[PDB]
């Protein structure tokens, strides 16, 4: 019936893929379809370049769906048209399963008393705004993405693999319109939500890493850089030649030291053009930075314009400029005064906090703690006798 | 009112609660008072457990609201908090982690009832914890009141120095908090607290 | 019109047409009013012109079959508008034919309508009108298949520090080609308009964020004397769009709306207050991380 077909296809594939075609049918004489399942989500990884993952599917996924969860179907999906070139031939398949587990989810379930299949098609809507932006129809794929996002709410068990596929579908919009703030934040949540049974390979997390990155230095409001240091993706991705200065700009970024920024950057403007195009931008940025750290760990809230005007490395002209836009963005708040020369900052704003600065937190309250202690004590020996 | 529970001390998850007797409470209960329906379950204490996340699952498929769990503290080590409230939310946790199931805390508030207030300044017959009258009452609320700052402030800096010695996870939500205490915090020779002195004298 | 008698050509026939008749259909009378207004504006006559427009309402326009007719009726009315240097109820007209369904439809109808809503807004002088309107153009991705306008618009929207020659620069080739904006001889009056209009803007962002500068900066920033500066200053406290005060000897410019002894300590009581809150659920935040650790 089947046995045919993936004998040829057995033949058409490498003998490194031959095992796996022999537990399939070593599995379906055994009659137990989910040991099916685990062993060809594995085949799929290693054969999604030759082209044989675009037939060997189907003949599973049409006769089992309710013999295998609705993860296994979509798993299968994902892989297949995942490096196809025709998305007039992906569109087809995505439909042609959306309406089988519609018609699962009114048989399967009276029977049963169990089963769900309603789940199955919301992550088939995912997919067809992901095959609408590829082909460059960018709009259409946002007004599907907000049926589903509403969808989604209606719900209150929202699931992690299926909004995974959801956060990520939306990540790769903004970047194909070149919103660097507007990425950064909805990839955060795709990072943070990442499954452990992945569809993620090694080349995948440095294509992604790399997005991930050149947003963040090219931001404007982004000073969040430790949650690429608390994901493994770009975090044990540094000893290519290409995430070294890449994640060395950050390192710069992060401890307002100009000597080396300078240096980096000679490099990274010839060879690359997007940190070349937007050099102005991230050049400021780093001198943002410097301000509203520096005011944090003194006990003060306010610098003079004197400060600014040696911790950035430029004239007292410029400290006007970039402070105001500080007031502008968000990042700062308070009242700038050129009479008196100084800026009075009334707010800072949240950030990702790492070890210098939770030692300086610590030593203010140690401080503060012996006063409440020494005003407490004069206060209980005068009027010690009187309470009543 | 209690139900029936069982406990094992060899692993900790593992427990037997009596879903039955729930059912026939809920019948009984309508009749008494139309104000009765389910809201939730107390925990009796003294501490949070993490097993009491396993349980909660339950109160959430009995009834549809997020289920409130009660501390109620009957062991009284805590001088204030008697109650705590709290309500099982789901939300993307710090540090790069997953969407985690977790209890935030509330507002426990006591305002009571008509009916209780009837009882409660019966019974009492003391001069009370604290019910801010004479003068005499604020004294030494005030002098009560700085302990109390102390008492808080003390424990945060045993957080902060196990952060970075002790290695408990950085959780932001707290960091972020004492950020805009010291932005609220009043700074001499401002125009704001040289007003306050001022005052002062007229008063 | 040939004659120099078009002046009281158009006097007779608009005697006529502000008597409604009975003997005319709606359609026609609807049409018929329209031509009269053009004739007003010949006349040189502003006051006549709008009371024809009143005379016909606008709630007639609202019927799918008047289709043809509202078009016309809103763009007659932007000029009689324009010429009176209303630019806030421009504005608001084009609008009107922005969202109509012929103009949005065809993918070429909708673009200058869009233009020429985006240059009356800005030349609006503040007000709050000017806040929700230009903040819908904003939301719009129709201002997102012209790359002109966009800079423009957001340009006099955000909080930004920015002078005279600079905007200018960037402004002057590109509207000139553009007639009913800053084309014609006597919106060349509407591009010296658009002097004052960024300069009317900074105030408000200097305002905000400055307390105290100095006045003699402050000339080189709205690119003028100190006699200029001082004047445009006082314009914008006595509409009460600032609070500011200005010393001759340029000393200072204090800008700022003064507090009183109260203020300051009703500031000071929330502080302390808010402060009190925040000690108390970190607390709370303590026990569960760790519990849970």
């Amino acid at each position: 019936e089947i046995d045919t077909i993936l004998s040829t296809l057995r033949m058409e594939a490498d003998p490194s893929l031959h095992p796996l075609f022999e537990q399939f049918e070593k599995f379906y004489e055994e009659k137990l379809w989910f040991q099916l399942s685990e062993s060809l989500t594995k085949f799929f990884d290693d054969a999604k370049s030759t082209p044989l993952r675009l037939r060997l599917y189907d003949n599973f996924v049409s006769k089992f769906y309710d013999k295998i969860n609705q993860l296994s179907v979509v798993k299968y999906l994902l892989a297949s048209l995942k490096d196809s070139k025709d998305f007039d031939e992906s569109l087809k398949y995505l439909d042609d399963l959306k309406a089988q587990f519609q018609e699962l989810d009114s048989k399967k379930q009276r029977n049963n008393g169990s089963k769900d299949h309603g789940d199955g098609i919301l992550l088939i809507d995912s997919e067809i705004a992901r095959t609408y932006l590829l082909k460059n129809d960018l709009v259409k794929a946002r007004d599907l993405l907000d049926d589903l996002e509403k969808t989604l709410d209606k719900k209150d068990s929202i699931p992690l693999r299926i909004t995974n596929s959801f956060y990520s579908t939306n990540s790769q919009y903004f970047k194909f319109k070149n919103d660097f703030n507007s990425f950064y934040y909805t990839s955060l949540l795709y990072l943070s939500t990442l499954e452990p049974s992945t569809s993620i390979t090694l080349a995948e997390r440095q294509q992604l890493a790399y997005d991930l990155s050149i947003s963040a230095l090219l931001g404007d409001k982004i000073y969040n850089f430790g949650e690429l240091l608390h994901h493994p993706i770009m975090e044990t991705i540094v000893n290519d030649s290409n995430y070294d200065w890449l994640f060395q700009l950050l390192n710069a970024l992060t401890v307002g030291d100009f000597d080396k920024f300078d240096s980096l950057i000679k490099v990274q403007i010839s060879k690359i053009p997007i940190l070349a195009q937007h050099e102005s931008f991230l050049r400021q940025k780093i001198c943002l930075m410097t301000l509203i750290e520096t005011v944090f760990v003194k006990n003060i809230r306010m610098l003079s314009f004197e400060d600014i005007s040696k911790a950035t490395h430029l004239p007292k002209d410029n400290v006007e400029h970039l402070v105001m836009r500080a007031i502008s963005l968000g990042l700062l708040k308070g009242s700038i005064d050129q009479v008196n020369e100084l800026v009075t900052i009334s707010w800072v704003q949240p950030r990702i906090i790492s070890g210098d600065q939770i030692t300086k937190m610590k030593d203010r309250l140690v401080e503060w703690n012996d006063q409440v202690e020494k005003l407490g004590k004069k206060m209980e020996a005068r009027g010690q006798s009187i309470w009543v | 009112f209690a139900l029936p529970f069982e406990e094992d001390e060899k692993n900790s998850d593992v427990w037997f609660l009596d879903h039955n007797y729930i059912e026939n409470m809920n019948e009984m209960c309508k009749k008494i008072n139309a104000k009765e329906k389910l809201i939730g379950w107390y925990h009796s204490g003294p501490k949070l457990r993490a097993s009491d996340l396993k349980i909660n699952e339950l109160f959430k498929k009995y009834t549809q609201n997020n289920p409130l769990l009660l501390i109620v503290d009957v062991k009284q080590q805590g001088v204030g908090l008697p109650t705590d409230a709290y309500v099982a939310i789901e939300q993307v946790k710090d540090d790069g982690t997953s969407t985690e199931k977790t209890f935030l805390h509330l507002p426990c508030t006591i305002e009571a009832e008509e009916a209780e207030e009837i009882g409660v300044e019966h019974l009492l017959r003391d001069v009370r914890d604290q019910a801010a009258g004479g003068l005499s009452i604020r004294l030494t609320n005030q002098l009560k009141s700085l302990k109390g700052l102390q008492s808080k402030l003390k424990d945060v800096v045993e957080y902060l120095d196990k952060v970075i010695n002790k290695e408990l996870p950085i959780n932001h939500t707290i960091l972020g908090k004492l950020q805009d205490v010291f932005n609220l915090l009043p700074n001499l020779g401002t125009p704001d607290d040289d007003e306050i002195d001022v005052e002062n004298h007229d008063r | 019109k040939e004659e120099g008698k078009i002046d009281e050509a158009a006097d007779i026939l608009c005697e006529l047409q502000v008597e409604t008749y009975g003997s005319m259909e709606m359609s026609e009378k609807i049409q018929f009013i329209l031509e009269q207004m053009e004739l007003s504006i010949l006349k040189g006559d502003y006051s006549q012109a709008t009371v024809l427009s009143r005379k016909i309402l606008k709630k007639t326009f609202k019927n799918p079959k008047y289709e043809s007719l509202k078009l016309e009726y809103y763009n007659l009315l932007v000029k009689i508008s324009l010429h009176k240097r209303e630019y806030l109820e421009v504005a608001q007209y084009l609008q009107e034919i922005y969202q109509t369904d012929a103009i949005k439809s065809d993918e070429a109808k909708w673009k200058p309508v869009l233009s020429h809503i985006v240059y009356f807004l800005v030349l609006s002088p503040y007000g709050n009108l000017q806040n929700d309107l230009i903040h819908k153009i904003q939301n719009d991705n129709n201002l997102k298949k012209l790359e002109s306008q966009e800079s423009l618009v957001k340009l006099f929207t955000t909080n930004e520090l920015m002078r005279w020659p600079i905007v200018q620069k960037t402004y002057e080739p590109v509207l000139n080609e553009d007639d009913l904006a800053f084309g014609g001889e006597a919106n060349k009056h509407h591009w010296e308009d658009l002097q004052k209009r960024v300069i009317e803007h900074n105030l408000r962002v200097i305002s905000e964020y400055y307390s105290r500068i100095t006045l003699l900066r402050l000339n080189e920033l709205l690119d003028l004397t100190e006699s200029q500066t001082e004047t445009y200053i006082s314009d914008l406290v006595n509409q009460g769009i600032i609070y500011a005060k200005v010393n001759r000897p340029a000393k200072i410019v204090n800008f700022e709306k003064p507090k009183n002894s109260s203020q300051l300590l009703n500031e000071w009581s929330h502080n302390v207050d808010e402060l009190l809150e925040h000690i108390e659920t970190i607390g709370h935040l303590i026990t569960k991380e760790e519990i849970m650790h």
